[PDB]
């Protein structure tokens, strides 16, 4: 859960999110928690597709830039239809070639909050090492 | 001068189990499955003692050669140690191994 | 036989079929079997020209993936008449791609129902090898 | 079974599958579960032709981004007639972008619930390996 | 907090803020300071995110230079829906461009007030270093 | 301060930037010594960052290419929106044009008044040396 | 000053000087002399940062190309608003070009009056040179 409905709303203001949650009732009168959540549930799991080489998935805490990220892809998800040159899928895209720059080591995850994110230890692997005669004996 | 003996013959002996076959490695290209993964590993297993196979143009197998060294540092050793051994012993070394010199003999 | 004419109906609904599959009476009445079964046999014969090289042809049970694949061709061959740029001809031309992409080693044969498909032999070849002095003497 | 009804109507809203489920009645009335099963069936079927050579195919759990894939997939079997410029078939290629960028090792394939998918033994391979005089004798 | 609501004001007048920050009340009468607030968050995110492979995070100090590029991205994530023509997006891809160029080793990080930032210790790490015998014995 | 209002002015004439750097009072009747501040701070932050690697920031003179640059780079900041076709726009990229070819060694720092600017020690920077024996002993 | 008010007049006529310099009168009365003598400033000091690298900037005498390029700069220059097809702006860029052509040893600087220029002593320096046992000895 990198983001919430709250942060939908305070990011794409309350009136845009009754529009494009609300698929039963013509006008829109109120949010569909469900469909807000499965936006942000496939937003998240799109992120973890592209962070799970580099970094713990079950983060313990989430970064804003994650924040941004989470929020627009639950937005353009939310579409049931989008077109190429719709300024919210190029937002999407956006925001996607930011993933695959973080996921490709060109970019870095920022703090979540005070601390560091927790990388994931697959440079540490090194063999043994075998070093007798220099032990001081 | 007992251990670094046991080290260069140990270390000799390894080299010499290793050099011959040279180690190869194959690669398969996505969509293989587990039954043809392993078919590839037994065919590359077998590649040293097996003059010839046939792979799909989509894999492909290279060779390294392992080993490529020599064992002179470790006689070079052995011998170092031989002699350390002889001389702390007998007081001389032409005792345990012939001399190939005149003159001064 | 990957596919059949209930497979066909149900993919393409039976009005289409029937549409396509009667040449005598206008407007059509019934399914030919002849045709909807020639169609099927040249869908089979593409795709055993495309993956004779990697599996045994006479399959005894067909991969789902193979199902759908059949089921388009068939219905692309079909048609007397096809345009490059008719959509049936756009799926068609899309399920050769992945017929190719399985042919070349880059897709894999999913499975029939529960097991695996039956890989050829031909990696396996390799020559019968000389090790004597390694037997254990 | 990466996907179900429920799914599909959570996704696209519960009118767009009545419409493109039902083909026999004219206003649409009633959802066919057939031909979502199919169309669900040949998404699977297409995901496991990707999947096959990194992963077990008989998944015992579902990730999340899988379940998406799924989703869109189906929708985009389910129509008769698509189009290249159709934005449900520019979904259906995202995601197959998606799919090869996951089988090329590009991408991973991230948590089910909570546990790791998975990885099939492909790279562990390696022959039996002789190391005698190195035991400790 | 590289920027803030009086740096937004001073930058592009108080009017544009007072439209792009009240969704609610049209016309805009107050600007809503959880907006903003997030928008430089954002931003600061960003930042962070190009950032954090040469410097330490945690800035004490704020170059100006930062101080106009958050300040110009906040703008920019002001906007709910954002063309590829609009010339905020041009101003916000140039200072991406210059981000990049800074992350890149191209650019660098100028001084906050009057002392430089603090790179961090990347280039600094070597081994040890064995160098006995040279010791003046 | 590479530049200062009154070489703004004596640049761009008094009126035009009575129009740019009022924003409140239509028509223009003040100039904000505020708003031309910020943007000669903004200006000589980017050129330090495209000066920063040759030369020591904190200079203690100006030269005078410097100060067109930064005449021209607060001109356009001045703008709240500009586009890509604006004839300032032009200069300003021009303006970093030159910027970027003094930072990549290619083009020169002239004069201050008299003298030569502060070239940073860059290049200066060698090992110890060990050159014993060779000390006419 | 490789150029004076005078050389402008008899460059491009009084008349145009006269529109070009008076920013305050309409129709123009007088040149003002102050923004012409910038506009030389200007041209000189884009000038020195061309030809720094390969002479002294502190020229005791000019030569007369130099004149004629310091003229169509300060001209370029005296324009608030210039556009990219404004033929003076491509004469900027032709002078321009052979600024570039100068500084890259493409071209080289003529006579001032009767004598060569002062080429820095760049290429001069090498070792002390090191060659005993062939003094005569």
């Amino acid at each position: 859960s990198y983001c919430t409905l709250a942060d939908l709303i305070e990011q794409y203001s309350e009136q845009k999110i009754r529009e494009v949650s609300d698929r039963v009732n013509k006008p829109a009168t109120t949010i569909d928690t469900v469909i807000v959540d499965r936006a942000i549930a496939d937003a998240d799991s799109e992120i973890d597709l592209h962070l799970h080489g580099r970094y713990q998935l079950p983060l313990a805490s989430v970064p804003t830039a994650l924040k941004r990220i989470a929020c627009g892809l639950a937005y353009a998800n939310l579409h049931i239809v989008l077109k190429e040159e719709n300024p919210v899928y190029k937002t999407a895209e956006h925001l996607r070639k930011l993933l695959s720059g973080i996921a490709n080591g060109k970019l870095s995850l920022a703090l979540d909050a005070d601390g560091k994110p927790a990388p994931v230890a697959n440079t540490v692997q090194i063999s043994e090492g075998r070093n007798d005669w220099g032990a001081d004996w | 001068p007992y251990l670094f003996r046991h080290y260069a013959t140990s270390d000799l002996a390894e080299m010499l189990e290793i050099y011959g076959l040279p180690i190869r490695l194959g690669k398969y290209p996505p969509g293989t499955a587990d039954e043809e993964k392993a078919t590839l590993l037994r065919a590359v297993t077998g590649l040293g003692h097996a003059a010839a196979g046939i792979i799909p143009e989509t894999m492909a197998i290279d060779f390294q050669q392992a080993a490529q060294g020599s064992s002179d540092p470790f006689l070079a050793m052995m011998r170092q140690s031989e002699d350390a051994i002889s001389k702390a012993v007998l007081g001389g070394t032409l005792t345990s191994t012939t001399s190939q010199s005149g003159g001064g003999a």
